[PDB]
């Protein structure tokens, strides 16, 4: 539901 | 503003009498912020779902200023790797994706 | 295009000769897609970092069409809860956040 990706 | 995406779209916000930074995240349904003391009522909410769930406090109809735009929306408060402005608040500020 | 954020910003993409759907995700640095067989060279990459790392195959300079825009960028291929178009490809299509 919260699909960030900092690598 | 028009914000290009060569860097992470981090913006200044004013919440609960504090100045903070958060990431405009079109992949996040909800807004999640840590280290804020909001007044008024809340209820627990379970979010995430990978590896278990994370429990946060849900505050409804929270006044928040996002990059100069004074709006209202739900804010989830609890520990998050980075402060996130989700779609729920991007709609409030009239933020669109354009190409 | 102009995409409002009341719903999840899912768009059609063409990659590796297949038609797929993916989420335009300004919170994601990279593009991660599952169930694609890409030709040509790759190297493993570790991503995520919460609970461990996830290993994916990194393909550089992959032609991909995103909502009708034919571009080139790195595509990571492996397990992902949701196919994600990251900032690396949103810059290519000239996608900005606007409010």
């Amino acid at each position: 539901g919260n699909f960030l990706q900092s690598r | 503003p028009q914000i290009t995406l060569w860097q992470r779209p981090i913006v200044t916000i004013k919440i609960g009498g504090q100045l903070k930074e958060a990431l405009l995240n079109t992949g996040a349904d909800d807004t999640v912020l840590e280290e804020v003391n909001l007044p008024g009522r809340w209820k627990p909410k379970l979010i995430g779902g990978i590896g278990g769930f994370v429990k946060v406090r849900q505050y409804d109809q929270v006044p928040i200023e996002i990059c100069g735009h004074k709006v209202i929306g739900t804010v989830l408060v609890g520990p998050t790797p980075t402060n996130v402005i989700g779609r729920n608040l991007m709609t409030q500020i009239g933020c669109t994706l354009n190409f």
